[PDB]
């Protein structure tokens, strides 16, 4: 159904709100405009790790997007791509969990630990050609979210 | 070892007095410094029913709380429903590191029974209501550390964070 | 083939300045980098490879692995000292590649300056590029279908930008070499050596006590041989623009930005340039 | 025939060449050079239109109809446009090359491959084909070089063996040296076979890494490092401009195309890169 | 109308008196189907101390331990000294959940004092030696199956999926 | 049954993951992944790849570690922080060659403990390189991902 | 002169009657000062089997095998069925050496029957299990250098410095 | 089945007192095909005292013994010093590997057991002397090589990496 159109509508609140910073907001929706086009092209995993890469999910922008899960008031610090980059990342858990590709009682004890995180990524990698199928429309109304509400920077 | 007590943020007030000692010494990890709170102690899988605010060991790791990490004792006082420990100070979950760590400690929980009388049925809580922060940066961040509001000149920092940085899980039981 | 890395070296001394010397190098790195291996009975069993003269000499009998490293250290200087005789500037081929790309923007109707600047110092312009890089650790922003090293158009346009936003404000920078919205109105080629004295390359050695160090009681030197440009090495690059304004900022800017640095460790003078000569060709 | 004018021509970089195919998150690098869907360096024909498109309209400004009526109109496009641009395809490289056993000792050779030397020949066939004008003096000597595809072959040299890009040991055999000069220069040509020489031209390609600094504290900043791929001077590429039959098709294969010999392709054009000479096989084989 | 005993998978010999009841109820959770068991649980926020596997509350984040979910009581004189703790089943951190949940159950869980003479120290363990690992299948998982040789053909799947399956941080103490 | 790039990638830095104790060992292997590829592209893999075995400063205990850790997953690094983030790498790039099928971990080991074998050893490389070339950077990049984001700053 | 005997580590322990000088000379290869064991010997090429504790020639060179030195006699029944090899103290392979020995060796290793019955399928095996590894630590620790555990407050030491390298390989058929 | 027997490449003359099946079938798997001699395993581990020589086995793992792979049981007049094994041929290190294997490979390998009186010195060779090639070219491969003689034309692609690709570490005592 297109609940997918909702669900993006939920996290594009969350994130909207935990980016307090303006220039996070245009930051992150050029990761939108961006990152959803690299899916498509080079695939799931490969736009993954480059996206936590970029994310830098040390162990305090982690528990930002832990609590991001829950408190509706959660912010992300770090630098405006840094926390870009980190709430993409987030909107990707956020439709994992929703839709319940993985347990987010798994989820939780991966980001915390770095020892269960490479199990995480491990897990993402056995149901990549599912996420690939599913989320993409799920990220093209994120992205079109994005285009309508956040000002071009 | 150098003991650190422990105490989290709650919301009934149960707050005031949880170590008869306010420093002992003049020591702390739980720094601030015009940056907010650092080294904010997380502890998962524990939940807080603020009727008589204490830490009830679940399994669920979701439901997480996270508070003060003072250098206090049980007052010698509440000591049976307490469980010690002695950990490498290291198997923590601080909060924005800003050095190193005594890597020896002794911390005494706010620990709750075991509830086996019901299903601890866990319920979500944020925190808002400015004042809500205001009068327990007064009940315990005045008898804590005395650096605030006599060293701190921009606590509306801290107010924030301790808006932002705080959320726990209670039972409403 | 492993005879072609046994026998490098004897390329670089014979075919000198006519050799790949990116490729030469990093060949000659694999010998380096298995020194103790290439050692032990495989030095082609030639007479003029400085292969063999590794095992004429004895430098300690209580310890081979002492003996490899000390012969180790010694053919690192050797390499350096081997490339920076061998190695030497022949520069007709870029005063050929000059006056032809001059020629080419004259039929595109740009204004040139064709200017040139000689080297003080023992330059450092590429340090952290791949040349040497698996020997000294260090290296040199080489060419290697040019076979020479050179200054990138981008780091000389960004010091001379650099300069003018230093003393015509951050916003006639941007209307000259543009910004994010407008094209800049100031092209810039890289430069390339067109004539030297007698070296083009030079050893070099920086050996850090302190840096990043404690007290006294965890200093130590640790030397690092590597490569430089020599000194009075005359470097060429060209300036091209359509627009007449532009002619301005950047004549005056040349002499001035060349006295101090315009490569790496310029704060403790080595990147030390000379302006030489400069020259406007009006167009139209 | 369909088309009133074929006129293949090579693409000879002056300067060092960047025509990027932006980033990628596959890519190990920020600004890669355009690749083929074999793998090996091109120009897309799009970035060629562009290019020779915006020269020509700021070079011949009284010829400003026919360029609007050969390459299309640029805004309210009531028509086609009459020209075609195919597709730079990579026709010779330069490669660096450590070679002992030859006399004249060489820093780089040409080389390309029988795959890609295919597809020029594929490109001479069709245009035959549908121009009723063909080129069989480089068919021929096309087909010449391909009648030897299966092993790595000289052309202008006698080298036995060689080291390409440091990396590659290869060995060669000459070829008939009645096999003229291509390239039309005294620089040797390897042509290699494909699943070597794709590895050779990739690892051919110059990967430079740039900076930004801070202007006050005068170092680098975060996340102010990137690569750029070009390609080296005196690379090779080869494409054909095509043309229905009309009278500004005249006018522009007949006065336009002969003076224009010179243009700038792609990006980094204030960094120096992008400088192209355009030698047609029609005037100078 | 239901209490669990959670017993984990040790490599020490104390694993059978720490079960008594072999089912006590209808059918199990933690039962094989020649596929690989499922319903198995991963208690988070404690620790093992080798010596008689008790599970040692930590505030590692990330020490758990691995075990069974079986029906019944433990040894009918004893769960004192134990984690009892009625829950409302879905905040229960499960593996393979190919059915549904109870919605709300109850478990006793083992447990030794912190016992801190010592700092805390715990270390990744995965359970080998698949002598005694097969021991543990035919000692009191074949216990706890009382369908063992009426259905059981492949002990060998069992044997292949605990090697690897059931790990935790023992105390190595 | 066969992984691409990025799964390797995902088993190589798990093992190597386990295997650096001290972080300051993970943050120059870090700075290895960050730039060795790079390095590959201009140097070549065979000089970029010898230049490795050096600077892992072997022909110590760090060879036996290095080979235990192909299998025993018990095995830690030992030695300083750029000593162990080299061979640490070493280690990417000699599972890499294993899992692919390119060199055998017998002969590889053995040229890396033995001055005869390691001529040979360049003497194969330099037969099979196009086979490395061709895709050993899209596992590298992969890994250079896995370290930038399992693993911070200084 | 001074020879010396090689008593492997598998996880169980067959071999420790095999000597009847306790120490020999002054003279022990392997060191342990509170930092680790030194001057360790790992065999290329061969292997060992779990039962009637022995080694096992195999033929290729991954299968290794990480015993240790002590300075003993073969019981004297021997070189009829172990291999004596004197080699000069250069020409035998260490790891993590202390120092230098003076080139008097005459090292007596185990060696059971090549068994050119069935093919050897070696299996990579560590070592885990705390609870076998307390009292191998008496059986060979203190069995020959009995100053460790007597002033050696070092307990984790000697205990760490196997279980993350006696890695071997063996057949376990 | 099949058993095979591998032999050294020496200097000295005792090749003919055991070796006794050329092929004993129909095809081998060592092969000179006009690319080169293949599928010549490498020992590593032994010493080579070849005065009448037989293998003595090493504790070095740089020292290797290198030659062919004959298919036959020597001399039916042994296996009483030889070392015999039977490898499943995915645990022996070929030089090579062009086909598939036998799945099992019995190996008889000509052995000298140490009797440790001297102390060993292991020096590494490379061979010459196309005569000295030839020699061995020609009369114990053709003993063993049979579909030569009409194929194999030129004799130099194995007289001239028989010089290059074998060697061995000697011993001379």
């Amino acid at each position: 159904y297109e609940e997918d159109y909702k669900l993006a509508l939920e996290a594009f609140k969350k994130v909207f709100n935990a980016l307090t910073h303006y220039g996070a907001k245009q930051a992150f929706r050029s990761r939108a405009r961006d990152l959803v086009e690299e899916i498509y092209n080079s695939g799931f995993i490969p736009t993954f790790f480059y996206i936590i890469s970029k994310a830098e999910l040390n162990s305090d922008s982690l528990d930002s997007l832990i609590s991001l899960f829950s408190s509706d008031n959660a912010i992300l610090r770090g630098s405006d791509e840094n926390v870009s980059y980190s709430a993409y990342l987030f909107i990707i858990l956020y439709y994992l969990i929703k839709r319940g590709i993985i347990e987010q009682k798994f989820l939780i004890q991966a980001l915390r630990c770095e020892k269960t995180r490479l199990d995480l990524i491990d897990k993402l990698y056995n149901l990549a050609p599912i996420i690939s199928a599913k989320i993409r429309t799920y990220l093209l109304a994120i992205k079109r979210l994005s285009e309508a509400l956040i000002e071009a920077r | 070892s150098t003991q650190r007590e422990y105490v989290f943020i709650p919301i009934t007030n149960s707050i005031t007095i949880d170590v008869k000692i306010t420093i002992g010494g003049s020591d702390h990890i739980t720094n601030i410094d015009e940056r907010g709170i650092h080294n904010v102690l997380v502890i998962t899988g524990y939940a807080v029913d603020e009727k008589n605010g204490r830490l009830v060991p679940t399994l669920d790791p979701c439901d997480y709380v996270k508070g003060i990490l003072v250098a206090g004792t049980p007052q010698q006082a509440q000591s049976n429903d307490f469980l010690t420990l002695k950990l490498p100070a290291n198997k923590l979950y601080l909060i924005r590191k800003k050095g190193n760590i005594s890597d020896d400690l002794k911390i005494y929980i706010p620990y709750s029974s075991p509830d086996a009388r019901n299903s601890m049925k866990t319920k979500p809580v944020s925190i808002s209501d400015d004042t809500i922060v205001n009068n327990i940066i007064k009940e315990v961040f005045d008898k804590i550390y005395n650096i605030t509001q006599k060293e701190k000149v921009k606590i509306e920092k801290v107010k924030e964070d301790i808006k932002e940085l705080f959320s726990y899980y209670a039972l409403e039981q | 083939a492993i005879d072609f890395l046994v026998n490098i070296l004897e390329l670089i001394k014979e075919k000198q300045c006519n050799i790949n010397l990116f490729s030469a190098i990093s060949l000659t790195s694999i010998v380096y980098n298995n020194f103790g291996e290439f050692l032990s009975n495989n030095q082609s069993y030639s007479t003029n490879n400085p292969l063999l003269k590794y095992h004429i000499i004895i430098l300690n009998d209580k310890n081979k692995t002492k003996d490899v490293e000390e012969k180790r250290n010694i053919f690192k200087r050797e390499v350096a000292e081997l490339i920076s005789r061998n190695f030497k500037l022949d520069g007709e081929k870029v005063r050929n590649y000059f006056d032809s790309l001059k020629e080419v923007l004259k039929s595109l109707k740009y204004t040139i300056v064709d200017v040139e600047i000689t080297t003080r110092t023992r330059a450092l312009i590429g340090v952290s590029t791949s040349l040497g890089k698996l020997i000294f650790g260090s290296g040199i922003s080489f060419d290697p279908y040019m076979n020479l090293p050179y200054i990138p158009a981008s780091e000389i346009k960004g010091i001379v930008r650099s300069y003018i936003e230093g003393k015509l404000g951050e916003q006639e920078a941007e209307e000259i070499f543009g910004n994010e919205e407008r094209e800049g109105n100031v092209n810039f080629t890289d430069a390339y050596p067109t004539r030297s004295k007698d070296f083009l390359f030079v050893p070099d050695v920086i050996t850090p006590h302190y840096n990043g160090k404690k007290s006294e009681a965890d200093a130590e030197p640790r030397p690092v041989i590597h490569l430089t440009i020599a000194p009075k090495v005359t470097f060429r690059f060209l300036i091209y623009y359509k627009r007449e304004d532009v002619g301005k900022p950047i004549c005056d800017s040349m002499p001035i930005i060349l006295i101090r640095g315009l490569g790496a460790r310029s704060s403790v003078g080595y990147s030390l340039f000379e302006l030489r000569k400069i020259e406007v060709i009006k167009a139209a | 025939p369909y088309y009133a004018f074929a006129e293949p021509f090579f693409i000879h970089a002056i300067t060092h060449l960047h025509v990027g195919s932006g980033s990628s998150v596959e890519e190990e690098i920020a600004l890669p050079f355009q690749r083929d869907e074999l793998g090996y360096p091109t120009i897309y024909a799009s970035s060629l239109k562009g290019a020779i498109k915006s020269f020509l309209l700021k070079e011949f400004p009284d010829k400003r109809d026919v360029i609007y009526k050969v390459l299309g109109e640029d805004e309210n496009p009531e028509e086609a446009s009459l020209g075609t641009f195919l597709d730079a395809i990579l026709f010779a490289i330069p490669s660096r090359i450590i070679e002992i056993d030859s006399a004249k000792p060489y820093v780089w050779v040409y080389v390309t491959t029988y795959e890609l030397l295919k597809k020029v020949k594929l490109y001479l066939d069709s245009i035959s084909q549908l121009s009723n004008a063909s080129f069989s003096n480089l068919k021929n000597k096309i087909d010449t070089i391909l009648a030897k595809e299966g092993k790595n072959i000289t052309l202008d040299s006698d080298l036995k063996s060689a080291i390409l890009n440091e990396d590659f040991y290869v060995e060669l055999e000459a070829l008939n040296n009645k096999i003229p000069s291509i390239i039309n220069a005294g620089v040797p040509l390897l042509v290699l076979e494909d699943s070597i020489g794709r590895e050779v031209i990739n690892r051919s390609l110059i990967r430079v890494r740039r900076i930004r600094i801070d202007r006050d504290k005068k170092v680098v900043e975060t996340g102010g490092l990137w690569s750029e791929e070009y390609v080296p001077m005196k690379t090779i590429f080869f494409s054909v401009l095509l043309g229905k039959e009309s009278k500004e098709s005249a006018i522009f294969a007949s006065c336009i195309l002969r003076n224009l010999r010179y243009v700038i392709l792609g990006g980094k054009e204030t960094i120096g890169k992008g400088i192209v000479e355009l030698r047609w096989v029609k005037d100078v084989i």
